[PDB]
């Protein structure tokens, strides 16, 4: 019958659709443009692509800093243009169902609700644990999701179907920290990437070159000695670049964050200290059931890498098991999809009703 | 939840099976129980009674090596959904084909068989 929507609000990209699809119809970067000046570039303002694309004449501006929403105007841009232009739906017929970063402040999760049904007037509305939702599109109720975005990175226990908030830490490195490490780098070499366009191009060069190295320091010795680790790249002119030992040195900096003169633990640490704050009963399923989601997990050679890493920080009797499915990109919204679609989930929203008898708090007693 | 299929689990000792089927909860024709299509997702409630009177729950969510990402992630979620309704008295058990539990095994009696074959994925 009634179709419910799934939206999951990145720091860096926002992924749209249907509950029911298997993917979202619109991923596009969270972003508000308004006009540079205040001269004559037409509407009031412009979100996603097409901000981006006529930055020229825009300031943009990114309503949600390591996942958590900054802006609640420009969110609404966000969300007003989610709905009207990129899933061409009246938000009135539907059903939303939102995406929350782990530990979300509790003011924040009254507000979204709030405006979806005082701005929006959604006729129900849920919020749901990005790290759970990405647990459940792999089909499991108990694991730890190591989730690495455009934010932050989070490590977040999940024992029967429910977050283990008291376990739940951070690595305050993500997608965009590495793409200007690589930016840094790359001008070791002689190269300078410094406007927009060549950050995307460095971005493109992250994504499609780079690798997580088994061995770093033996990784490094080779590419000192030989040209056997080292690619080309054609920029968009016709230019080629050679990129060496900056494919693995800049997704190291997960496991090394002191490259970027951070003093934290690498993501393989993380992960082993999450599970150690968790009850000693449930760790064994810990261990054998690391998920990883997020663009930022993305790198070849991540999970033979954090295989190897949990592997020596664990005792030789735990089974260690890392998930690192190949449409992880989109766990965190696909999750979404399939709760959303349920025939089980109906009692599950927050309707108009309810949240015209209790008001926002509504969200703190049906979403948890 | 007031699904139908939640009001009959764990009312009584004994072994209940449903399918996944396009993200409902269906329950299995009991004259089928142990014979597991590859390409579908299980969800089974095991009640045992209890010596003080109450039950003791276990529910088991099967994955088939060809089950569809909607069919093993709605079989999750069912299981943590009806642990939920039955107050978080069961224990949760992912069983995967090939690597079931022996407990899981030890509730066929004739032994468990697997088919190629079940019900097609509830997307797009
Ligand atoms: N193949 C890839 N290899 C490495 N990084 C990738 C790849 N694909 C995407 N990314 C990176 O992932 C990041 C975007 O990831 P994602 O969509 O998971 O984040 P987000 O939802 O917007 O962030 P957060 O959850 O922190 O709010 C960007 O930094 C992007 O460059
Ligand atoms: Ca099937
Ligand atoms: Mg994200």
């Amino acid at each position: 019958e009634v179709a419910a929507l799934v939206v999951d609000n990145g720091s860096g990209m926002c992924k749209a659709g249907f509950a029911g699809d298997d993917a979202p119809r619109a991923v596009f970067p969270s972003i508000v443009g308004r006009p540079r000046h205040q001269g004559v570039g037409q509407k009031d303002s412009y979100v996603g692509d097409e901000a981006q694309s006529k930055r020229g004449i825009l300031t943009l501006k990114y309503p949600i800093e390591h996942g958590i929403v900054t802006n609640w105007d420009d969110m609404e841009k966000i969300w007003h243009h989610t709905f009207y232009n990129e899933l061409r739906v009246a938000p009135e017929e539907h059903p939303v169902l939102l995406t929350e970063a782990p530990l979300n402040p509790k003011a924040n999760r009254e507000k979204m609700t709030q405006i979806m049904f005082e701005t929006f007037n959604t006729p129900a509305m849920y919020v749901a644990i990005q790290a759970v939702l990405s647990l459940y599109a792999s089909g499991r109720t108990t694991g730890v999701v190591l989730d690495s975005g455009d934010g932050v990175t989070h490590t977040v226990p999940i024992y029967e179907g429910y977050a283990l908030p008291h376990a739940i830490l951070r690595l305050d490195l993500a997608g965009r920290d590495l793409t200007d490490y690589l930016m840094k780098i790359l001008t070791e070499r002689g190269y300078s990437f410094t406007t927009t366009a060549e950050r995307e191009i460095v971005r493109d060069i992250k994504e499609k070159l780079c690798y997580v190295a088994l061995d770093f320091e033996q990784e490094m010795a080779t590419a000192a000695s030989s040209s056997s680790l080292e690619k080309s790249y054609e920029l968009p002119d016709g230019q080629v670049i050679t990129v060496g030992n900056e494919r693995f040195r800049c997704p190291e900096a997960m496991f090394q964050p002191s490259f970027l003169g951070m003093e934290s633990a690498g993501i393989h640490e993380t992960s082993y200290n999450s599970i150690m704050k968790c009850d000693i009963d449930i760790r064994k399923d810990l261990y054998a059931n690391t998920v990883l989601s997020g663009g930022t997990t993305m790198y070849p050679g991540i999970a033979d890498r954090m295989q190897k890493e949990i592997t020596a920080l664990a005792p030789s009797t735990m089974k260690i098991k890392i998930i690192a499915p190949p449409e992880r990109k989109y766990s965190v919204w696909i999750g979404g999809s399939i709760l959303a679609s349920l025939s089980t989930f109906q009692q599950m929203w927050i309707s108009k009703q309810e949240y015209d008898e209790s008001g926002p708090s509504i969200v703190h007693r049906k979403c948890f | 939840v007031e699904h139908p299929e939640f009001l009959k689990a764990g009312k009584e000792p004994g072994l209940q099976i449903w399918r996944v089927e396009k993200f409902d909860l269906v329950p299995v024709p009991t004259n089928l129980y142990g014979d597991f299509f590859t390409g579908d997702a299980y969800v089974i409630l095991k009640t045992v009674q209890l010596r003080n009177g109450n039950l003791q729950y276990d529910l088991h969510y099967w994955l088939g090596n060809e089950c569809s990402q909607d069919e093993s992630g709605a079989a999750a979620i069912f299981t943590v959904q009806l642990d939920d309704y039955l107050n978080g008295r069961a224990v949760q058990h992912r069983e995967v084909q090939g690597f079931e539990s022996a407990t899981f095994l030890g509730y066929f009696k004739s032994g468990l068989k697997y088919k190629k074959g079940g019900v097609a994925s509830g997307f797009k």
